[PDB]
């Protein structure tokens, strides 16, 4: 009786609401293998959730600091004074090592549920992980998934799903124009008509490569605009 | 039920902890064959051993001897016995080491008796386990022994391991590395000296000598692998 | 049921799926007869295993000439290494033979006559030249960790990924061969160009392959 993506259109046999924003929405049919059904499920949570983390720090990095750009935020020589031009070698190294360490333990979780709930270290700590992508407990030190945790899925993804749409509007205003999201949106006010996607559409501000210490970095849009 | 190298996954049948130091690791499956294990667990123990022996030599050379560099060890010692007297030393008597040991390997409890000395006579033991006059003193209850030794041992065959390649890259000893690492941590990682992405590679310059002349002869001296460096 | 190379088209009667890397292919229908499919798998294999060696030693030799270590290209070493170490090519060559002839030969007599290898007429040996399929010798010569004498189970998924490897390794060869006469160049040399500017730099801008362009 939920409502579909489409009005008049037959949902699939498998999506009969038990996931959370469930829509019956598969035109490629890509979730009829169960097993695959869930892993495509976490790779959901995971964009939706990194993505909301990404429009979050552009807009709210735009507002603190409005000349950074943060398309070329990525360069050491644009870091704050602390970090500033970095090693960018040693940089990466703390990311590989932390993020191979909790990666690893989120997809041992989903070969084997429940396997990597405890901590390995303080043997008696663990975590409730009522459902696969929802460890819960130290994760949810609040407590919101007491009550309608249903509810709160469908937020969650929504949002999620709504972000991921948004900060690759932030990549593509990015390349055409060269300029932020804000920044962008004020471009629009100013002058509606002149200054739209129909003039933007053709150019690409992207440089080929950059150099970063030392190291060539190809660079690409996502479209062959008029470099 | 044991502690696993993967925690959650599930060891392969060959593996069942009946070993010291079976954590149920063997992704290739080189262990499956009953007689491949046998032969694989001497050498184990055998590399491990050798490693450790190394891994300590090697610190407490530089620590002592801080100016010899362990890498350039061969051609700098000098000794009255000559290069080609310590070989033929080193090679009969490693021979007949070497020889009782795989013997034992092989047929145990056949070698256990001492050749030139009648009473004296290696107790009953288990292959790559000797007893007797190789272990006058046991501080506790072997099998923590056993675990202790391999989960050094293999810590110690990684340890060589690294000396060689920072000794290549680094050109310096394996404490003299760790002093460079403590000074600038974030610029000498392998992260902070090399890369390769699509369009180019950089890598470190081997700083070892191409070739090493040692009375009157050259001596190759490769890198290891140096062309597939990162 | 199992995949087949043209999907909707049903695999040949004579392919069953028993033999590794079996994709229901043989649209000239060469291997019908049942004795002389034996044949084939095994020039198959050999031909496969051979062309892991010569892909794998091309590429790594490759790698070895871009960082500059002075390897010279699969394509001159053989006038290197004769000149350099000064070696008679007609003496070599012919020791080659003398090695291959006997060691192929043997194999040649193991397909007409199974297990007659391992009669003990070779300076006694008499388990190691027994064989274990058509095409796969195993022993403890030839699999010496004994990968083929464990599980069961994975032993045949290897089977599969050695075939699979093998064909690949032989279209690498042909592609070795076909982008130097196309280009004259090394195989990274290729790949490096193509990486600089994939858009302009690939086989349809060679001048050569597409003659109209
Ligand atoms: C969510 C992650 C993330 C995203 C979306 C971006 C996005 C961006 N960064 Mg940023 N970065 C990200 C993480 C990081 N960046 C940097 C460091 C930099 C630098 C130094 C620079 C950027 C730049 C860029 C731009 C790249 C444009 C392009 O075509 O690149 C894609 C180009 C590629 C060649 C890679 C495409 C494939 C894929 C993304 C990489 C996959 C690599 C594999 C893991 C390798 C595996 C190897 C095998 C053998 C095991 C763009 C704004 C550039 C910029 O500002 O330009 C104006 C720039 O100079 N970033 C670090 C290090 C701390 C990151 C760590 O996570
Ligand atoms: C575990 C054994 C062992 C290891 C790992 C090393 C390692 C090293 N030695 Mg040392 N040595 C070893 C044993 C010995 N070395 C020497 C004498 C020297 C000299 C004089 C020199 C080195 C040098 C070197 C370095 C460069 C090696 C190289 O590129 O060789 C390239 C490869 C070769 C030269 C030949 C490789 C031989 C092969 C691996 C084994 C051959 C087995 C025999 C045929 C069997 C018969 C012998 C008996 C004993 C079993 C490297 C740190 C060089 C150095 O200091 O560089 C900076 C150097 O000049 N070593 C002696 C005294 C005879 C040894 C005795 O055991
Ligand atoms: C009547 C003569 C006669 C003929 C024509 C053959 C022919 C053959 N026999 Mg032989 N045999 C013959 C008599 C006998 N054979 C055997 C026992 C065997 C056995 C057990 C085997 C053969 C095999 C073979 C084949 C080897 C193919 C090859 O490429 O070899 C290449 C030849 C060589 C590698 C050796 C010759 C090399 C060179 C001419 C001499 C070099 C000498 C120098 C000292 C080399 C030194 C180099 C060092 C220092 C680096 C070949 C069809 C083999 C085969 O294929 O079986 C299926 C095999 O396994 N024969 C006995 C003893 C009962 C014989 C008695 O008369
Ligand atoms: C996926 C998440 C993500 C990522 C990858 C980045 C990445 C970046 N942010 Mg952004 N940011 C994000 C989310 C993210 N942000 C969110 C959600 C917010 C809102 C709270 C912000 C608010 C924000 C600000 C206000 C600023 C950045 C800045 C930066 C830069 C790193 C500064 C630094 O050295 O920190 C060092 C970090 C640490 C030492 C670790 C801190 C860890 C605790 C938990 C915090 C870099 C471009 C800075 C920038 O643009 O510099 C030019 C900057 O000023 N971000
Ligand atoms: C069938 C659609 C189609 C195709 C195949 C092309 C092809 C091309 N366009 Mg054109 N273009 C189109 C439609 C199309 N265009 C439309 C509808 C517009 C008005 C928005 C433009 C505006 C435009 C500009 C301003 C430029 C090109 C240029 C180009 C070249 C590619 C480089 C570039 O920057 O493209 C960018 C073009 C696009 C990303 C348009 C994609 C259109 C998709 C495929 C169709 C669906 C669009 C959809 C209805 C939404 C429209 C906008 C929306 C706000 C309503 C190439 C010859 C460049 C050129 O002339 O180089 C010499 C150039 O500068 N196009
Ligand atoms: C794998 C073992 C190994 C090897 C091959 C070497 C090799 C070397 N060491 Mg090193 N060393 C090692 C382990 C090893 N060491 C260990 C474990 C220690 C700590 C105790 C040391 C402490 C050490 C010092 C302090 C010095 C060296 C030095 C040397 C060099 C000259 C040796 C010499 O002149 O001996 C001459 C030989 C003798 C005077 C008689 C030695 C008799 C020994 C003790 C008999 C041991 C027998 C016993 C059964 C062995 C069990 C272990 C074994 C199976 C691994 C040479 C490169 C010297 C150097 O740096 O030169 C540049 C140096 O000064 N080593
Ligand atoms: C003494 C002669 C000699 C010399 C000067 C070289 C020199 C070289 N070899 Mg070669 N090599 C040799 C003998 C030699 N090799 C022998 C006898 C073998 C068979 C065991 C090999 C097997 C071999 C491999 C597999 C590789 C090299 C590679 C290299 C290059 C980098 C160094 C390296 O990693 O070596 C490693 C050498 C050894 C571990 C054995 C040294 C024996 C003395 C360098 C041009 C590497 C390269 O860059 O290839 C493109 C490489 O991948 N060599
Ligand atoms: C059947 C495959 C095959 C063939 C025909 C060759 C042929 C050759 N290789 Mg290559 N090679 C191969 C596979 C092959 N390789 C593989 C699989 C690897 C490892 C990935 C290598 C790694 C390699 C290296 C590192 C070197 C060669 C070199 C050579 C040349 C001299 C060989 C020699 O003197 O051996 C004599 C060896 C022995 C008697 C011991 C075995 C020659 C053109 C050398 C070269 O090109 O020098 C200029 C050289 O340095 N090869
Ligand atoms: C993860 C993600 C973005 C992450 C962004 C991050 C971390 C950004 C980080 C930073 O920016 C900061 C904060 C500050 C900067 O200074 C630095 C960087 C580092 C740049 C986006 C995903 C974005 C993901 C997107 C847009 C995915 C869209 C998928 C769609 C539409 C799929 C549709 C269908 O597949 C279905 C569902 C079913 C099928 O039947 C039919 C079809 C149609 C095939
Ligand atoms: C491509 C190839 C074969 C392809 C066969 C095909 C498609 C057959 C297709 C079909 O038949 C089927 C299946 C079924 C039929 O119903 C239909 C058809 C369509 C008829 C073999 C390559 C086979 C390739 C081989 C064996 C390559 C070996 C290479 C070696 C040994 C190289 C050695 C060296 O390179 C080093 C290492 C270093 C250098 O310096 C020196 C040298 C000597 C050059």
């Amino acid at each position: 009786d939920r409502k579909l993506w489409a009005p008049g259109v037959v949902a699939p046999e498998y999506l009969k609401g038990d996931l959370a924003g469930d829509y019956g929405w598969d035109p490629l049919g890509l979730g009829a293998d169960p097993t695959a059904l869930k892993w495509y499920r976490q790779s959901e949570l995971q964009h939706a959730r990194w993505a909301m983390l990404g429009v979050a720090g552009v807009l709210v990095q735009e507002i603190v600091k409005p000349d950074v750009y943060f398309y070329e935020a990525g360069l050491p020589q644009n870091l704050p004074e602390p970090f500033t031009n970095i090693n960018m070698g040693g940089l990466l190294a703390w990311e590989f090592i932390l993020m191979h360490w909790v990666e690893v333990r989120r997809w041992q979780d989903y070969k084997n549920f429940g396997s990597v709930n405890e901590d390995p270290i303080f043997k008696g700590n663990k975590v409730p992980n009522p459902e696969m992508g929802y460890p819960g407990g130290i994760f949810d030190p609040f407590g919101f998934s007491k009550g309608n945790l249903k509810e709160l899925q469908t937020k969650e993804i929504k949002n999620g799903r709504l972000a991921m749409i948004a900060y690759m509007a932030f990549i593509l205003q990015a390349q055409a124009t060269g300029k932020g999201p804000l920044a962008a949106l004020s471009a629009h006010l100013s002058n509606p008509f002149g200054n739209n996607i129909l003039k933007n559409i053709g150019t690409c501000t992207v440089p080929h490569s950059v150099d970063v210490q030392g190291l060539t970095i190809p660079l690409t849009c996502l479209w062959p605009g008029s470099q | 039920s044991r502690p696993l190298w993967l925690p959650g996954s599930t060891p392969p049948a060959h593996l069942k902890g009946d070993l010291p130091g079976d954590f149920g690791f063997d992704p290739l499956g080189l262990g499956a064959n009953a007689e491949s294990l046998k032969w694989f667990k001497e050498s184990e123990l055998v590399h491990s051993r050798w490693a450790m022996a190394a891994v300590a030599g090697i610190l407490v050379q530089e620590i002592v001897r801080p100016d010899v560099f362990w890498y350039n060890a061969g051609k700098e010692v000098e000794s009255p016995l000559g290069p080609l007297g310590l070989l033929a030393v080193e090679f009969f008597l490693m021979h007949w080491v070497e020889v009782r040991r795989w013997q034992d390997l092989r047929k145990p409890g056949s070698v256990d008796q001492d050749p030139i000395f009648s009473q004296y006579k290696l107790p009953p033991h288990e292959v790559g386990y000797p007893g007797g006059v190789f272990a006058p003193f046991i501080p506790g209850d072997l099998a923590e022994l056993k675990v202790k030794e391999i989960k050094n041992g293999r810590l110690a065959m990684l340890a060589f391991v690294g000396f060689v390649m920072a000794a290549q890259v680094t050109g310096k000893g394996p404490i003299a590395a760790l002093q460079e690492h403590l000074a600038d941590p974030w610029g000498t990682t392998i992260f902070s000296k090399a890369a390769v992405v699509p369009g180019q590679a950089v890598a470190p310059p081997c700083k070892i000598p191409a070739s090493v002349s040692y009375k009157g002869i050259e001596i190759p001296t490769p890198c290891f692998l140096q062309g597939l460096w990162p | 049921v199992r995949p087949v190379w043209f999907p909707g088209n049903p695999p040949p009667a004579h392919l069953d799926g028993s033999l590794a890397g079996d994709y229901g292919f043989d649209p000239l229908f060469l291997g019908q007869e049942p004795q002389t499919l034996k044949w084939y798998v095994q020039a198959e294999l050999v031909h496969g295993r051979f062309a892991m060696l010569g892909a794998a030693g091309i590429i790594l030799t490759s790698i070895g000439a871009k960082v500059g270590l002075g390897f010279p290209e699969w394509y001159d070493a053989g006038k290197v290494v004769v000149e350099k170490n000064n070696i008679d090519f007609p003496t070599l060559m012919v020791i080659q033979f003398y090695l291959m002839g006997w060691a192929e030969t043997k194999r040649w007599y193991d397909f007409k006559n199974p297990g007659s290898q391992a009669d003990g007429s070779f300076l006694g040996f008499t388990e190691e030249f027994k064989g274990l399929e058509n095409g796969y010798p195993g022993g403890r010569f030839f699999d010496p960790m004994g990968l083929s004498r464990g599980d069961a189970a994975k032993y045949q998924e290897y089977k599969q990924k050695e075939v699979k490897n093998g064909r690949l390794a032989m279209i690498a060869c042909l592609g070795f061969a076909a982008q130097y006469a196309a280009t004259g160049k090394g195989p990274l040399d290729n790949l490096a160009d193509h990486l600089a500017d994939p858009n302009h730099v690939n086989f349809a801008t060679n001048g050569v392959s597409i003659p109209i362009a």
